[PDB]
């Protein structure tokens, strides 16, 4: 489980 | 069984990459799922906690200060070839050989024995990993130089929890295995399904996986394609899809108002915040350094730009009542860290905001309606992101909110940035000198410490801030102090408040999300703690 960038 | 269809809402060509150390974002992560989303070791239950019985169990020894990780003696490679003691090494190589171009190196990766030395190259192995039935054994030790309170939760960022197929990738050079064939249109996984077809930018064929250890799958095949905003009201209507993850708040009504599908919801862990561009990345060093000269140094600007937006009028028109303006950058999910206590920038003030500017002399020309401070006039430039077909709407209304208080925005190249450039933008080193005010947003680690977002080493740092205060508050959420909750329910609330009071990002939104499923769709679900969808979905 990691920290992943969203486009909204 | 069944053929099911699939989409991820995106603007963007996805991105292929089924190591989870070279992929960044969280539309081609929710993409590899069916394929074990990019090769997850271990199970949990609905609080995170992990549990026994995934694809490999985790072991803490508090006393020893170790992790072991045994893998099953029957997970495979979607090759037939076994996972290996080694793959789960070869992870952390991806992420610290600098060499494979990672952008997800972090200080909590230096609490492992050997691992800091290792991603400098003056060791030639990670000393704190070693292997108790060897390299093509199933066992694992991790060698830490102390625990964190977070280890008992995936997500927790001190311990890695993929595997890499190190056999099938030791021959492709460092440098070109992020676009190698074998990261993106044709590598081995370990989940239910494997993918059998990969169209770059568009989509993915998946089949069952024979080799899998665990519940073989109900269906025959799962097509997973990214659909536009545009069109993805259309696609339900149409029946193009059975399930679309990722749909914007804004279309939420639309799709209540459809028939023949059921819409799922869970708390998203999630946050949106405004980053302010404060300095560059050292990639020798591995270090923030907050070195760049704008009026964004001046505290009170920061604060300003924050208090002048209107996030709560935004949210009451277009979000549907799933956006939430943030008072922190903690979400709702992470009850037990959360405070009603905790004020942020979630209330319009403008009033507060000319104060502020006022009183740093940043003195409005009543010709040009903007500010100035020793002829130096108060523009920026707003990298602003494509989003809905709302998202030019509010990011002028944002842009009209800061002409309020005499700060002049204007977009980067006169228009909304494309995703993936975006990325590209914020992540690869030194980082650019050409922005000042962006939007970020973060499907989050299942774990609430956000080393992994803002420590010092981290080039997810994307404005590169570094300070003494926040550096000390984010160790003190994972000291052996904080294995008193009670203290560490303190340290997070002191890290809310003062990285609120720094204003070197401004928390936006957090967020509720849905998905809509077609009424032939069984066994699909939005809660925590489901092992095995991929298995139990059928027709």
């Amino acid at each position: 489980a990691s920290n992943s960038i969203a486009s909204g | 069984g069944g053929n099911l269809k699939v989409a991820y809402q995106s603007d963007s060509p996805m991105k292929a990459q089924w190591l989870s150390g070279l992929s960044n974002d969280a539309t081609f992560a929710t993409m590899s799922g069916p394929g074990g989303g990019q090769d997850g070791l271990f199970f949990t239950d609905s609080g995170f906690k992990f549990i026994k019985g995934g694809a490999a169990d985790v072991a803490l020894d508090k006393e020893s200060k170790t992790a072991t990780i045994t893998l099953r003696k029957d997970l495979k490679w979607s090759d037939g070839s076994e996972v290996t003691a080694k793959d789960y090494e070869f992870t952390y190589e991806t992420i610290a050989n600098p060499a494979y171009g990672s952008d997800r190196w972090t200080d909590s990766l230096a609490n492992i024995v050997g691992l800091s030395d290792y991603h400098t190259g003056k060791a030639k192995t990670i000393s704190g990993i070693t292997f108790p039935d060897g390299e093509n054994g199933k066992v694992i030790k991790v060698q830490f130089k102390e625990m964190k309170p977070g280890m008992t939760q995936s997500g927790n960022g001190y311990f890695l929890e993929t595997v890499a197929p190190y056999q099938y990738l030791k021959d492709v050079a460092p440098k070109d295995l992020a676009s190698s064939p074998k990261t993106t249109t044709k590598p081995l996984v370990t989940g239910p399904f494997k993918p059998e077809n990969v169209v770059a930018g568009e989509s993915i064929k998946y089949v069952p996986n024979p080799y899998y250890w665990g519940e073989k799958p109900k269906l025959n095949s799962i097509t997973y394609e990214v659909v536009s905003t545009a069109k993805s009201v259309a696609a339900l209507s149409s029946s193009k899809y059975d399930i679309i993850n990722g749909m914007v708040s804004s279309q939420y009504k639309q799709v209540k108002n459809l028939k023949g599908y059921k819409v799922l919801g869970q708390q998203a862990m999630y946050i949106s915040l405004m980053y302010y561009n404060l300095g560059h990345y050292d990639a020798k060093n591995s270090i923030n350094v907050q070195d760049r000269k704008t009026p964004l140094q001046d505290q009170n600007v920061r604060q300003a730009i924050g208090y002048a937006r209107n996030v709560a009028e935004v949210d009451n028109k277009f979000s549907n009542g799933l956006s939430t303006p943030a008072n922190s950058l903690i979400p709702p999910i992470f009850k037990q860290f959360t405070s009603s206590s905790v004020k942020g920038y979630e209330k319009q003030d403008l009033d507060k905001a000319n104060k502020l500017l006022d009183e740093d002399g940043w003195k409005l020309n009543k010709s040009t309606g903007y500010r100035e401070k020793d002829g130096k006039e108060l523009s920026l430039v707003y990298a602003a992101r494509v989003g809905d077909a709302n998202a030019e709407t509010i990011a002028q209304n944002y842009i009209q909110q800061w002409k309020k208080i005499g700060v002049k925005v204007s977009l980067y190249n006169g228009k909304l940035m494309e995703f993936n450039s975006w990325v590209d933008h914020m992540t690869t080193p030194p980082g650019a000198n050409d922005w000042d005010i962006t939007d970020g947003s973060w499907s989050l680690a299942s774990e609430p410490s956000q080393q992994d977002l803002f420590s010092a080493a981290a080039p997810y740092n994307f404005g590169h801030f570094n300070d003494s205060e926040i550096t000390k508050d984010l160790n003190d959420i994972d000291s052996a102090k904080s294995e008193n909750p009670t203290y560490r329910k303190a340290a997070f609330v002191k890290y809310q408040e003062d990285m609120n009071k720094k204003a070197y990002v401004i928390p936006t939104n957090f967020m509720l999300n849905y998905t809509p499923v077609n009424k032939r769709v069984v066994g699909m679900t939005l809660d925590y703690g489901a092992m095995n969808t991929w298995s139990e979905i059928g027709v």
